[PDB]
């Protein structure tokens, strides 16, 4: 196709790679933390951690769409006046 | 006259690992 390049980090064998000292959080780390905290909260409530269907995310996204419908109704009734 | 020297084994040199390091070629600009 186009012969892309996967993410790679070889071993260093050199005294620079031990010197990073920075903590910066990626998109993959925050998505992995979202997945772990949605597997634990579906592991102390649903008591099954297969994560096929997660109902807590369904409820929380339902109340978030409620708040979003509130905000869109506010921006719709503000432009009326 | 002149003192004797004995043919010891030399000290070991710091080794030169003569490996053939390979670099993966870059990607190919899709368009």
């Amino acid at each position: 196709d186009r012969r892309s390049f996967s993410s790679r980090t070889p071993v260093n064998e050199n005294p620079d790679g031990v010197q990073y000292r920075r903590g910066f959080v990626t998109r993959h780390q925050v998505s992995g933390w979202r997945f772990v905290m949605r597997r634990i909260a579906s592991g102390v409530a649903l008591h099954d951690t297969r994560m096929l269907v997660d109902p807590l995310r369904t409820q929380s996204r339902a109340v978030l769409t409620g708040a979003l419908i509130l905000v869109t109704g506010l921006v719709g009734c503000f432009i009326f006046s | 006259s002149r003192l004797i020297f004995e043919h010891q084994r030399r000290l070991t040199p710091p080794t030169t690992r003569k490996g053939t390091i390979t670099i993966e070629p870059p990607p190919q600009l899709p368009r």
